[PDB]
């Protein structure tokens, strides 16, 4: 039973997906000028459940665009990225520790 | 207070006594024995010193730990020690003395069987007791700061040799004479004819008298382990001054 | 009572003074010794060996020693779970099943002896400190192991010298006794089941 | 007060650490995976008071065997 | 003994907060009118104490109202005024509460360096001979 | 004197420490415990300062059996 | 003993009331706009004796016809100081564990 | 309940800790050395095999002889263990099994008899005993295996001592030391006779 | 010879006065706000004396007082406090380096 | 009245003067085992 | 110039551990051993006596005739050293000084000629010749007066064995063997006379 | 597939670990040892030639009877290595072909035969059988090896002790011990037969 | 580019690693020791001169004859060393040279061609050769001198053990051991000899 | 083969490469107010290769000012910042192989 799937969790597949989510949130901001973008959202149930045993989708808007087609909620998608920068370091600390226990089991010390 | 002064005594105070203690029971018959473990030694080395602390008297605080006087303490606690322990041995081997001396006599080992009943007679006799109880009443009229063995102690114990021979004699002598007188007969009652001889054949009769005579020699060698250790108690005593 | 980080210090501590508890509390002294002395009674020095006469020790002190280790766990251990007693009282009701087991398992004079060297006046034997009857217990222990020990050894010292006085009454005076004794040295003590005998008589030993 | 009586107790007072120390990094390691993966009714500080018991826990394993161990050394070591 | 300097730097927070708790209430109370012209409030100020007679700790020996004259308004509106329309106020002057808002924070905060330095040289201490 | 006396004075010492860290360790957690439940009259100062000198108090309890058990390690390893 | 519940002291349970207390004068700022909504203030001894609640604020000016009793300027203050006092039940618990792994390890 | 990875990497980092009392005592490597070096005091030479090339030789004898044992708790305990079909605490039974059949084959009863008593536990069939009170009982039994086997292996050797000491002495040369004398015929004895390939197959058919 | 006087030198006096100086020094600190205080000095030399074989010093002002009476300058202060920490570290270094030879020394490890 | 430069002195010195004692302790022990073990 | 209290302390060490060598040789141990193994030898037990009680005995005859030169050392070099009166290299001087002469008193002219060539150094007075030329003159003197001793204390138990077979040929028994008959009037001889005390008083006051 | 480069020194260091175990079962260092013993005990010096001169011997003879196998392992595995022209994989298997090769060329069928059905396998041909099953094999054939050359030794001096024993006891002298009388012969029929010299050559010599 | 200073001091510590190597094998303690190990044996003293003695003894001789080759050491390769004369590469070897001359001079052509021819190396003149065969051959030709040298001396103590048993037998008195009234001669002819100084002063003189 | 060459991989030349590809950004940054000065930059690729077996000109995004200078401040800043995050990601990869290596050879 002793083997790095066991022992890493899911942690070593989140901190690829909130990379991912990272990815997706910035390019909604750098993009929310530009007209007809439509805001991207990635699914984090989706992309954690096809991590774990081996196509972003579309944010909808809370009011009308202003004539040029882009929905990207500047307001949102900076909260979002907060989250997910937080949740991204709690991740980084949850797989770090799994690698120092084991380390630390397999060193005695 | 400074704390410098609590620790560093405490240590002083148990260490030197237990050097004393320990250097005894290296050199003792039943302590010093290969069968026992130094582990199992030591502990008893340092139970010992411990139960038997309130007697000590408290060790002069001019003596430095760290410094060479404190130095010739440690060296001068075990001479003491090894002093004590050296007289055991004396009796013992005296007694393996006794055992070859009969055994060779016997056209002969024995010595072993005279060791081990000699090291039933010591712990029987709660010799190691006395020993333990001398060796704390060493401390009381011995100090630890000022006192060590003189020259003169050194020359009582290095003529311990010739109570070793007399001793072992005088146990014998009752019993060699007797070996010799058997001998001597069978050797002139034989010689009327030169064609028997005795070589290999007086070997046989020579040991099984010898070995009958060493029953004689065990049916009355208590008493003269009581005289013995008499002898070496009141040399030990003396070495401690008491 | 000590502080909780205080009182996990002091249980971490004494966690390594348990070889020390062993060696001066329980029988793993007398045992050893015994074994010891039986292993220089044959011929063979060392081809019980060390480890194997420890572990065997250490068996055995288990197996004899397994009422006081009852007693301590139920009076000892099963209070300081249950938040039923604390700390001190916990350790002191440890240590009463074990000073009972090495006050029975010495020798009066021995006792006698120590308390006049400690200078504590006691009048009744069952009241010693545990300062004076550790070094006390093990003196006995000793006494008792040199003395079960050297019996052992008396027969195997029969048979050296009745080989011995054989090859002498030939006038074989160079061979040595001691090769030609090994192989009836060691076939007395299979024969009479020697590992099983001294081991049976060594638990029953013990009260 | 028999071998195996005792035997049986001192493990069963052994296996019952071993599992306390089990439930605690079972419970440590629930907690992260359910914090992990997007449970909004999970705080953080159940998480790490629960992950800082696991280590604390598994810290006092490893320093009790070794403990066990150096002290067993010590006996089948020791110069008979 | 062993933590002197905690009995001193620890002594000083507690003396610099007094000071701040009493600026707060006069701030807070600079405008309370209150009623006649005895209980009006007034500036509230600690006093710090040294006795020496090592370390010499900082005590605070209790409040002191201050001395300058109450603040007079004419006003024969406030039905809580005089016969000639008169409401004292409290003495409490902003510019000096500003200062010692600034000296009090600072002083306290200093003070938290000397007690953090100070258990930085204890636990140099225990690694002495390691 | 006797060597007794010695080791009582020693004795003496050791639990007076025990005590006093002891005493240092209940004082800190009260401070905690009363700055934390909400009492007004606790200053977060005199609790930090509690807890520092709890926290040095035990470190030099933790240095003092470190040395006492690597002296009897050392002496358990001498000839005898 | 030497429990958890008896290490950690009440430190365990602090951290999650501060940050319960924080959420409710988070929800009281945002509702401060909609009409008809009762501040809640949470009672810390309830909390206290749950480890061992959510009751309403009364107003202390009218309201505007909205029905709020939500005050922004106590919002903000009861704010500041409990993430302050959630900073210092984190240093007191978090501590606990760095003094009990000292003591295990010795170290 | 399955126990954490961590648990389980410290468990088995623990049975590398006692390889070595495992080996002196639940193996086959007492009785090898014992009868080894029995055999070479039953020789003139002192120690001239050498304890290192005795232990060399005992090493590869008992890995030999405990092939299927060690087999057997990798086809019943390693394997469903490695590919998660059965637990930690069921492949540590799976593992024990053999081993415990190993030392009950090769044990005495009345030495697991002397030990029952002593525990102080019900037994009424030979396969219920734990591993407690199996280890003292299947060394004991090893060690009097052990001298048996050097006991025969030894009369050989004192025939001849006898013979060439006896000889000497019918000439008359009584000082002449017999055991140089002896030394070059008792080497031979164990040459011609091809004695470390028999005595080291003996020593593996003894277990089987 | 072979003492430790002889051994450790006045590195173990010099930590001492290192520890008294900065209780003088945080006392002055502590006391910089209270009027008509005074600031305490200490002599190194004279307590360095003392303490191997075994009076108050006031520090003048720079510029005069604001009418309190307190003379402390808590930039000196600052500054004498970090000069005195630094000092007694190397005393801390030099002492302990003192029992390290002798402990070396003493079992040629 | 103590500090913590006493107490760390009196523990280096008594950590000092203990390895000191117990060294030359077995130094001559180990010097009187040799002459014990000699062909005479 | 002295030495630091850190590098005395490593000096102090080294001589310990160099201790069993100073006293076997530039002790009186050699002499004392090498006498009590002829007196061993020449009567007819061959281990009785055992080697552990002889060299405890030797060790306390050495330090009794050691006394002097050991007291010497003591007062002028240990003393002023303890007090602080000298340095740390002087005091190693001053202690040097009495064991060499005392070596110098124990050794004989031509041993000292022969080393000092054998050195291939100069020098024309004994007294300030290296300790280390000195040593193997010391003890080479030591061995042959030892012999010398031994030869003396050989010859009386020669006589009586002589005699012995004299008689017993003479009465005409050729088949009893001397050693025994010879034995107890070798230990009767050896008690009566108090052999050990006459023994002590030649070999302690042999130095002077 | 190649081990990387922290995995090769980790397996490097292993080996240095292991180095006394290979000399003295896989090398000619034991059958050399053996003999040297066996000669010394034939000669009435027990502790003459002394254990470290012994050894020392021992370990030039052993490197200069092993420089051919060494040769080729410096030449097919080190060489190829170090220029990268084979793995780490292919340099280790080159380097046991010339070890394996020496080991079987001085074994004996018996012992190869007796465990390679101690060890169970399937063994075609001796030069293909596993390491583990000839290193008890090698070690065995080169005890019983040495034991044959030991006892072409031994009959010299045993001859010399026989005539001299007979010789004193024809002159009617049973109590002189020929062991004394013998040893200047032994001596001389070392010296004069350039022993040291001859052994050694023979030693050298029977591995090729 | 001579050695770092780190790799100077890593080879230094190296050598006294070896020390006691270099002392029994490449120094003159080995023929020392062996010469004296022979006359205590032709003696009837068994072991009455001690171990410790007879190496003490050996080490103050060998130190003493290799006084010269210890000094063109210093003179040669560590004062230029100290001085910054020589790179330490250079002085290495002047270090070794006067080390290889000296075992040169007390070696046999004989030993030389059997080494040289075991090794293997096609070398002619008798001065550069290798350190590897130079040292066994210098050890083989120690131990042939030694009993030479040991051989010499035993003669005259075997001639006093002959005349006294031939006495003893002349009267009839078969029974008494020689042995015993041997050794007081044996004493007396090496001390009135001067045995000691003569020995150690031809051991000396051997080494040239 | 054990040799530094394939212990340490192509991590000993990265390293050095990215500091002088901190220089070519840093003098674009200082001369970014120098007429006529065009900003030049590195091939990573390129220049790795070099050095393991063993300065081109930026293109402007819009017109400069009139002074000739094409160095484009915000663009500089920017891959500065990458540059260093790599840089310490590349000390962290070749320091750590030492540390293996290191821990191989010592066994602990």
């Amino acid at each position: 039973a002793i083997s790095f799937d066991n022992a890493l969790g899911i942690h070593q597949h989140t901190v690829g997906v909130r990379e991912r989510n990272a990815e997706v949130i910035s390019t909604n901001i750098a993009q929310a000028n530009t007209p007809g973008y439509k805001a991207r959202g990635l699914d984090f149930a989706k992309e954690l459940q096809a991590a774990t045993s081996g196509d972003k989708l579309y944010r909808l808007p809370t009011q009308p665009d202003t004539g040029d087609g882009n929905t990207v909620d500047l307001d949102l998608e900076r909260n979002l990225f907060m989250q997910n920068q937080i949740r991204h370091q709690a991740s980084l600390d949850f797989l770090g520790s799994k690698f120092k226990n084991l380390t630390k089991a397999i060193k005695g010390e | 207070e400074y704390p410098t002064s609590v620790v560093l005594d405490w240590i002083a105070n148990y260490f030197w006594p237990y050097v004393r203690i320990s250097s005894m029971l290296m050199v003792m018959t039943v302590t010093g024995a290969r069968f026992v473990s130094p582990r199992i030694r030591l502990y008893l080395g340092l139970a010992i010193t411990f139960a038997v602390m309130p007697a000590i008297p408290a060790v002069p605080q001019d003596i430095e730990l760290l410094s060479f006087r404190g130095f010739m303490t440690i060296a001068e606690q075990m001479i003491i020690g090894i002093a004590m322990g050296m007289v055991t041995q004396f009796m013992i081997q005296t007694f393996v003395l006794l055992g070859q001396i009969l055994g060779m006599q016997s056209s002969l080992l024995l010595g072993q069987l005279f060791m081990f009943l000699t090291t039933m007679f010591f712990l029987a006799t709660d010799g190691h007791l006395k020993m333990l109880q001398l060796v704390v009443f060493s401390f009381k009229t011995l100090p630890i700061g000022s006192g060590s063995l003189n020259a003169v102690d050194f020359r009582e114990m290095a003529g311990w040799l010739g109570i070793m021979f007399q001793t072992a004699l005088s146990m014998s002598l009752s019993g060699i004479i007797a070996l010799l007188t058997i001998n001597l007969s069978f050797g002139v009652m034989t010689r009327a004819a030169p064609q028997l001889n005795i070589f290999s054949l007086g070997f046989a009769f020579a040991l099984m008298v010898g070995l009958l005579l060493c029953w004689y020699i065990l049916a009355g060698l208590y008493s003269h382990y009581e005289m013995f250790w008499t002898v070496g108690e009141a040399q030990i005593c003396r070495l401690i001054r008491l | 009572d000590y502080s909780v980080t205080l009182q996990i210090l002091a249980l971490m501590t004494m966690l390594g003074f348990l070889p020390a508890m062993v060696i001066l509390m329980t029988s793993f002294t007398r045992i050893v010794v015994v074994m010891s002395i039986l292993r220089q009674a044959m011929g063979l020095q060392q081809t019980p060996s060390n480890q194997v006469i420890i572990g065997i020790a250490l068996f055995l002190t288990f197996f004899v020693m397994s009422p006081v280790l009852n007693e301590i766990n139920d009076k000892a251990v099963q209070p300081y779970l249950n938040e039923q007693v604390t700390a001190r009282e916990a350790f002191d009701a440890a240590q009463a099943p074990m000073k009972a087991f090495m006050l029975k398992q010495t020798r009066i004079k021995d006792l006698e002896t120590f308390v006049t060297m400690s200078g504590e006046q006691v009048d009744n034997p069952e009241d010693v400190s545990m300062a004076v009857l550790i070094p006390a217990f093990i003196t006995s222990e000793l006494k008792t192991a040199f003395q079960i020990g050297f019996m052992l050894f008396l027969p195997f010292l029969i048979i050296d010298l009745v080989v011995a006085s054989v090859l002498m009454a030939m006038g074989m005076m160079m061979l040595s006794p001691m090769i030609v004794s090994l192989p009836f040295k060691l076939m007395l003590f299979v024969l009479v089941d020697g590992w099983n005998l001294i081991l049976s008589t060594l638990a029953g030993s013990f009260a | 007060a028999s071998g195996a009586k005792v035997g049986a107790d001192f493990n069963d007072l052994l296996t019952k650490a071993i599992n306390n120390v089990n439930t605690l990094q079972k419970a440590s390691g629930d907690l992260q995976t359910r914090f992990d993966r997007g449970d909004a009714d999970v705080s953080l500080s159940d998480v790490m008071i629960a992950r800082n018991k696991s280590s604390v826990a598994f810290d006092a394993t490893v320093q009790i065997r070794n403990k066990l161990v150096e002290a067993y050394k010590d006996l089948m070591n020791m110069p008979v | 003994s062993l933590f002197n300097v905690f009995n001193v730097t620890g002594s000083a927070m507690s003396a610099e907060s007094v000071r701040l708790n009493t600026t707060s209430s006069n701030l807070a109370n600079a405008d309370s009118v209150s009623s006649s012209a005895k209980d009006t409030y007034k500036a509230r100020h600690a006093v710090f104490g040294a006795e020496l007679s090592d370390t010499v700790p900082v005590k605070v020996m209790g409040i002191v109202e201050s001395d300058k004259p109450l603040s007079a308004e004419y006003n024969p509106d406030h039905p809580l005024a005089n016969e000639e329309g008169y409401i004292y106020k409290p003495n409490v002057n902003v510019m000096e509460e500003m200062a010692n808002m600034i000296s009090a924070s600072r002083a306290y905060q200093t003070n938290v360096q000397v007690a953090d330095s100070s258990k930085q040289m204890l636990l140099r201490t225990l690694q002495m001979g390691q």
